[PDB]
């Protein structure tokens, strides 16, 4: 049911703040949790991932060894350390179990970083404008292949209406999650993806972006902004 | 008798032996399955190159990664939890 | 090198002194026979008898699972044995 | 996806016979299994239940101390040995994984022996035309609400030439490959499966059956028919 992030704030270059998320409604302990971040430019980048008994952690290579994420799970808290911040760490700050059977998020904490106060998602077009019950279709290549050894294709959609978080639409390719109606279709294979609207309406609206998760680091695409003419 | 921590230790270096027979050679997979799944559960830090093995094997069986395999419970966490009564 | 046996039997013994220690009330055996019920998926032992009728009575085994009765129980000390032999995934 | 069951027969009194139940399509040793006789009166009774590990055996006093369930993990097989066996001890013996997650039955093998709460259900015999709505009452001695919550009421079918099969446990929870069709309702002492239009695979005997208080019990059956 709920996730809420606090912490963030104004910061020096070079500064150091501390992101916390309080969760409830789940089962917190048993969830793999992560941080997830959106950039000024609306970019998602992973930032971090923890097991749900804290035991691993994984980074990406850009906040390796200068953000740690940890979790107190008999207060049901997920945190993350930040330090040695620079400008290109300012972004919207989402607590998520991102990678978790239940789909769950924050509503995002901001770090603005300011002295004045790895695989290739490839997502087109870049802004799709369109009319009410026009059908729409959005494409995302990869660099490589997500079919993993496993025989899954971790090959994931999400959507983020306007003032919403982000949430996940379809995982493995083709299968929706709880609630998503039935005009939407995902398809695809190897490197080639396709998110297709049979009849966009007004609840469709937002950022569409796709997730791999077959290879480390986490990439997302630059997302496909669907908007009316 | 018992004492928490030396019964822990002990748990996890059956854990290891079994995961490293598993890998370079069974009753060692077997065992190694057993702990994946009763624990929920997949290698360990403190083996990485031995953890990253096991999906060459399907060690792991998946079945709730939905969104990623990557990132997994620590074995030894899970033995650790378990003696101190965390996992319920 | 650690033999199965000998950590079965550590086991076995570690899980009976939390039962023992938990029926006298020591809130944290209560966790630990709460957590080795719920990951083993059992509820005491039939070796067990006395600490094992004054369990049940404590109300230390949910069920969650069970859906048609709440009567049968798997025995926690076969749940062990079977961890350490390798033989409780579903295959 | 299997059980077959053997080793049925035709013995006098006092004599013994052991049958054997072959498991094989799930997990077996990880199913609590259980054996379910049905006598030549249609009657269903709990006979013999053992844990996934073969370590919990539990009986009713009608056969405790006559009949040893057991288990053979390795070879995907359950056994019920009976000794001093009686007239009334003859029945169809079903091997079932009866209070599992999943419901699985033998065809039942056969015991002719030759020289708790009441569970009421009404009507006895329905005979009804397809389409037609359907209404079973079954009741209880004592109250089915358990400790747990949860309130142990069962439904299962037999068609004819069928084994039973676990069609709404915990009261209102319908059982996978169960229609619409099907619901039921109640609590405490008073439960009711109604079928919303009967069609032609509806037909068969409906039993329930409580799981809240020891000893297993099912109520005498309600016979679907059409006409």
């Amino acid at each position: 049911v709920m996730l809420v992030e606090s912490g963030g704030g104004f910061v020096k270059p070079g500064g150091s703040l501390k992101l916390s998320c309080a969760a409830s409604g789940f089962t917190f302990r048993s969830y793999i949790m992560s941080w997830v971040r959106q950039t000024p430019e609306k970019r998602l980048e992973w930032v971090a991932t923890i097991s749900g008994g804290g035991g691993n952690t994984y980074y990406p290579d850009s906040v390796k060894g200068r953000f740690t994420i940890s979790r107190d799970n008999a207060k049901n808290t997920l945190y993350l350390q930040l330090s040695s911040l620079r400008s290109e760490d300012t972004a919207l700050y989402y607590c998520a179990s991102l990678t978790a059977v239940g789909d769950y998020w924050g509503q995002g904490t901001s770090v603005t970083v300011s002295s004045g106060g790895d695989v290739v998602m490839t997502q087109t077009p870049l802004t799709l404008s369109v009319t009410i019950g026009q059908p729409a279709s959005i494409s995302c290549k990869s660099s490589q292949s997500l079919f993993d050894t496993d025989g899954k294709t971790y090959l994931t959609w999400l959507l983020q209406r306007p003032g919403q978080s982000p949430k996940r639409l379809i995982y493995l390719v083709s299968k929706l999650a709880s609630g998503v109606p039935d005009r939407f279709t995902g398809s695809g294979s190897g490197t080639d993806f396709t998110l297709k609207i049979s009849r966009v309406e007004a609840e469709d609206l937002g950022v569409y972006y796709c997730l791999q998760g077959t290879h480390f680091p986490l990439t997302f695409g630059a997302g496909t902004k669907l908007d009316l003419k | 008798f018992v004492n928490k921590d030396q019964i822990a230790k002990d748990v996890k270096q059956f854990y290891d032996q079994a995961l490293q027979q598993a890998v370079v050679d069974n009753n060692a997979k077997a065992v190694v399955k057993t702990f994946h799944e009763t624990l929920d559960c997949c290698g360990s830090s403190t083996l990485t190159a031995l953890t990253t093995s096991v999906l060459k094997n399907n060690l792991c069986p998946s079945g709730s990664n939905i969104i990623s395999n990557l990132f997994k419970e620590d074995c030894h966490q899970k033995i650790d939890d378990l003696f101190s009564g965390k996992l319920h």
